[PDB]
RNA sequence: ACGUCGUCUCUUCCCAUCCUGGCGGUGCAGCAGCCGCCAAGGGUGGGGCUGCCCGCCCAUUAAAGGGGAACGUGAGAUGGGUUCAGACCGUCGCGAGACAGGUCGGUCUCUACCUGUCGGGGGCGCUGGCCGCCUGAGGGGAAGGUGCCCUCAGUACGAGAGG
RNA sequence: CAAUCUAAAAGGGCGUCCCCCGCCCAAGACAG
């Protein structure tokens, strides 16, 4: 994988129609909603924290997965799976491309340089706008310090600056 | 602790250098050795300069001629005789008829039990174990 | 190495009663919250064992 | 940079290596010495030759202590210096520069001084001393102007050499002035300045060697496997990178020798009164004979075999001074 | 924040005479005399206005920020040390602690010398400043006295620093598997007044 | 038409520091080791193998750092490799031929015009000419760098070994 | 005192100036 700065900016149209894309990669995020997901038990939670994007850009699938792991592990350890609801709010629909010389990927991929430059699929990313919610947490007011810490850890894994907004439901 | 030699080492014009072949002046089994190193604070040289040693200096040697079980083995030795004339700090100019070394342990104890021929006083003063076996000191 | 309590207390105060900044290594007072030099909060207390 | 590290070839601390502006050394530094009495802080003598001597080592911690050792020695032919004038110095308040404020000359300078100086028939010394005294209260330094007496040396030339030597020994400027004035018109012998066994610095112009190549001038290597190289081997390969261009630090051929150099901490082994006891029966080669006083220095001295050499009190003496007693010179190689 | 005007007062104790001299546009020299001696302190380039009022020292700042306002408490604290310095004096106490090699501390004239620290052949020699008296009480205790608390505390700190080895000579503070290590030295243990 | 790899020679610069200087931490007892910070004044070497560069290795060593300068420097050298014409092998090609696969052989041109640098001379000026002795703005410097032995002491430390 | 043109990020800092919110103190708050 290239450094994430290579795919951070929105430089072209969304590339999502998988029926026209050969070898589009499979999404490598196993779950998107963590903790207590049933709507009845979520009624106990009365606070909402959001990790909100500050800039527009593309977040790679592995960064979303890395952010999801660190925050969910922290909440499981310190808050408890029965006392919170955490949702990864964006889905990596956009397919990333790379122009590299490769074997077993088509004859055109054997031409070097910028000849036949249209890249083969290299991964997935979510295209986000300023103010967009990346992570969404529902919790009880007693755990505010722990929820803020979990979202601070998630933010350290993401390629764009974010900010934490805490509001009641 | 062990008996100490003199703390000083005055300048001596070196007589032997890397890849010099020097006879052995003891009964340790070795007869001819190749010099492959110089040991001590005086061994350091400069670009293109080949390190060399004089009487009293310790060198690293490889046995070339001698007993079959010592051949190709790496030892330490002390220069005891030198053809290259050298000036003593009192101003006396000295030269020997031939070059010679004595095989020792890294601490300076001779491997053999006797030293043949005269031994330069520089060698005996710096290495008291050599002084013990040197019959003739010059 | 044994000292009576009066001298042991003096030695502990002077040699074992401060913090080290994990960010820059600077010695800091035992009750400090930020490093004097770089103002980091990553301070580690130095601990006397046994 | 370099493919293999090694120190540069030759010093750039003697740049430029030009011919000395004068054959007589011009001393920049004179030490402040506390001797308890006023005295000249230096002397000038002619280099006569070299010998070797058997000297008893008097350094108690030395490994050769008490032994007889052979030391190479330099013989200086040292006729008395003639004191011709006294000059006073002050500090210019604008910049702190040392500036001469006046000088008093002997009334009747010797006829040989007229070979180098434009002098009156008579100096009115008393007026000059009177004028000099007006600047006593702003004086910071006093020096005498001495002339050599080469007729009394083995060279036998007549034109003297003239130079300034300061008066030191006590911190009080007034006593130095009074001592300097008492010297007007008198001679100074080496024993009046130095004591045997003390250390001195020596300053002289070194022996001249003319135009020399880069191998001798800087010690650059002859190109290895010398026969292989077209266009010669006694040279550097390149004379620089592409940028900066020829730098002043690049070794180049040019004048070698005839430079002024200073060497430190040379021990005086003996100050003799009559040079016949040190002159070899063959004479000093390329010099002649010594008939008056001489100085025996341990070691070597810069300069050719007739150069005028300035000795001064040391400016970088070692921590431990040499023994107070005179060194024991058992024998000199010019003797039987 | 911002301070329009702020004032502090330091009461001069009985027997103490205080003179304030302006040695520049914002420089002050404060001379304090008491039964035990005279102290002189310089306050240079300062925004604090220093003045006398019938037996007090008045300290004022006008149109001041936090930086300038913070100097009122500092000057009050410094002046209070000066007043106690000329009436009661300052005594700093040090304790000599050794593990195997007993230190030998002696005062010779204006030199304080420490011998056998950790069995070293070198001798720690310190120059005792004018106005400081050092007395060795027994083999364990050192006392530094004077009227200038800054001068006295600084010298006491110098004695302690002289016995703290640095670089490659610094010993391990803890022993094998965590006990006390080689902890030898002279440690400032506290201060008090002479009277 | 800007001489194509490496090496030699020679100079300088960078610091993201291998040693040398300073300091701190340590899962720092000592002996050693590991980690961080300041610091580029000096040092960083000798050999074996390969055309090399790189790398591996040998004996030392305080340590045997890394980079830039038209991949510094062929109107300075060298010419082993690469990369002309001859030839052999393997492979490919019906063939002539081809291969950045291996191999043997294979012209390194120039009186230095300018500038630079290094040293050496003549003059004019310096407020009339000249002689001698001085001053010191500035300029150059690495003019010094770095080891070992004894003592301390078989001491501190340590259960001992060690040190 | 724009751009060509020789620059800077995530992150850390009550370093300092400032704005807002919550709570305690009704002189029985914070610090000893
Ligand atoms: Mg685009
Ligand atoms: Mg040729
Ligand atoms: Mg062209
Ligand atoms: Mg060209
Ligand atoms: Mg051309
Ligand atoms: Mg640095
Ligand atoms: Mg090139
Ligand atoms: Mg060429
Ligand atoms: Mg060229
Ligand atoms: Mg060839
Ligand atoms: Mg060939
Ligand atoms: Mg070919
Ligand atoms: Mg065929
Ligand atoms: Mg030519
Ligand atoms: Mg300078
Ligand atoms: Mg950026
Ligand atoms: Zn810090």
């Amino acid at each position: 994988a290239r450094p994430a700065r290579c795919y951070r900016r929105i430089k072209g149209p969304p590339y999502t129609r998988e029926e026209y894309i050969h070898g589009a990669p499979m999404i490598q995020i196993p779950k998107f909603d963590m903790g207590t997901t049933s709507a009845a038990a979520r009624a106990a939670f009365t606070m909402v924290a959001k990790l909100v994007a500050e800039e527009r850009g593309q977040i790679r699938m592995q960064a979303l997965e890395a952010a999801r792991q660190i925050s969910s592990k922290y909440l499981t350890k310190y808050v408890g799976d029965a006392n919170y609801y955490l949702r990864l709010n964006v889905v990596p629909h956009h397919v990333l491309r790379e122009n590299r010389m490769l074997a077993m990927a088509g004859a055109d991929r054997l031409q070097e340089g910028m000849r036949l430059a249209f890249g083969s699929p290299a991964g997935r990313a979510a295209r986000v706008e300023p103010g967009q919610v990346i992570f969404y947490v529902e919790f009880k007011p007693e755990h505010l310090a722990h929820v803020k810490e979990a979202l601070r850890r998630a933010a350290s894994k993401l390629p764009i600056p974010t900010r934490i907004v805490v509001e009641p439901k | 602790k062990r008996t100490v030699g003199v703390p000083y080492r005055f300048h001596v014009t070196p007589g032997i250098f890397m890849n010099s072949l020097v006879p052995v002046a003891d009964n340790s089994g070795a007869k001819l050795v190749r010099v492959i190193g110089v040991v001590g604070h005086y061994s350091k040289s400069v670009h293109r300069r080949i390190p060399g040693a004089g009487v009293g200096d310790m060198v690293v040697v490889v046995v070339r001629e001698g007993k079959p079980e010592l051949r190709k083995q790496i030892f330490r030795a002390i220069v005891v005789r030198q053809r290259r004339p050298y000036r003593r700090p009192d101003g006396t100019w000295v030269a020997f008829e031939d070059n010679a070394v004595v095989i020792v342990t890294p601490e300076g104890d001779p491997k053999g039990s006797e030293i043949h021929g005269p031994v330069a006083m520089e060698a005996t003063l710096r290495w008291p174990t050599i002084a013990n076996l040197a019959s003739i000191v010059v | 190495i044994t000292l009576d309590p009066e001298k042991l207390a003096i030695v502990l105060q002077h040699r074992f009663n401060y913090k080290i900044c994990r960010n820059c290594g600077a010695r800091n007072p035992p009750d400090a919250e930020k490093c004097r030099r770089c103002r980091s909060r990553n301070l580690r207390p130095k601990k006397f064992k046994k | 940079g370099l493919k293999i590290n090694r120190p540069r070839r030759g010093s750039m601390g003697v740049y430029p290596r030009k011919r000395a502006a004068d054959i007589v050394p011009r001393v920049r530094t004179w030490p402040e010495v506390n001797l308890g009495k006023p005295t000249l802080l230096g002397f000038a003598a002619y280099k006569a030759g070299m010998l070797h001597a058997v000297v008893v080592d008097d350094r108690p911690t030395s490994p050769l202590y008490g032994k007889e050792v052979v030391k190479a020695v330099t013989v200086l032919d040292a006729p008395p210096l003639y004191v011709a004038a006294v000059r006073l110095y002050t500090l210019d308040p604008t910049n702190g520069y040392k500036v001469a404020v006046g000088e008093a000359w002997v009334s009747e300078p010797p006829a040989d001084l007229r070979r180098v100086l434009t002098l009156p028939e008579k100096f009115d010394t008393e007026k000059q001393l009177k004028a000099l005294e007006e600047y006593r209260d702003v004086a910071v330094d006093v020096r005498v102007l001495v002339a050599t007496q080469p007729r009394l040396s083995g060279i036998g030339k007549k034109t003297p050499e003239v130079l300034e030597i300061p008066v030191g020994g006590v911190p009080s400027i007034d006593e130095r002035i009074n001592f300097a004035i008492s010297l007007l018109g008198k001679t100074v012998s080496p024993k009046d300045v130095f004591t045997p066994g003390q250390l001195v610095d020596v300053i002289a112009v070194t022996k001249g060697k003319g135009y020399q190549g880069v191998v001798k001038r800087f010690g650059v290597t002859i190109l290895p496997r010398w026969h292989k190289h077209r266009k010669g081997h006694r040279r550097t390969g390149t004379i620089g990178p592409q940028a900066p261009a020829l730098m002043f630090t690049q070794p180049r051929p040019g004048q070698m020798g005839f430079h002024q150099r200073t060497e430190y901490n040379k021990r005086i082994l003996k100050i003799g009164d009559n040079g016949a006891e040190i002159t070899p029966k063959s004479g000093f080669p390329h010099y002649g004979v010594i008939k008056g006083p001489y100085i025996l220095l341990q070691g070597s001295v810069p300069g050719a075999r007739k150069r005028l050499v300035v000795l001064r009190y040391p400016v970088r003496p070692p921590k431990k001074a040499p023994p107070a007693a005179e060194p024991q010179v058992v024998w000199v190689s010019s003797q039987s | 924040m911002h301070v329009v005007y702020a004032v502090e007062e330091v009461p001069i104790p009985d027997g103490v005479k205080v003179a304030i001299e302006k040695t520049g546009p914002f420089d002050y020299v404060v001379k304090v005399k008491g039964p035990l001696g005279e102290l002189v302190k310089e306050f240079k380039n300062t925004p604090v206005i220093m003045s006398l009022s019938d037996g007090k020292v008045v300290l004022e700042v006008l149109n001041a920020k936090k930086r300038e306002y913070a100097l009122l408490g500092t000057y009050k604290g410094i002046l209070k040390n000066m007043f106690l310095g000329v009436t009661k004096g300052w005594r700093y106490k040090l304790k000599v602690i050794y593990t195997h090699f007993p230190m030998l501390v002696k005062v010779q004239g204006n030199q304080l010398t420490i011998e056998n620290f950790l069995g070293r052949k070198s001798k720690i020699v310190l120059e005792i400043p004018k106005g400081v008296k050092v007395e060795v009480k027994g083999k364990e205790d050192i006392v530094v006295e004077g009227i200038d608390r800054e001068l006295v505390s600084q010298f006491a700190a110098a004695i302690q620093a002289a016995t703290e080895l640095r670089g490659e000579e610094k010993p391990s503070p803890h022993g094998r598997e965590g006990g006390l290590g080689v902890v030898d030295g002279i440690y400032v243990v506290g201060y008090e007044h002479v009277k």
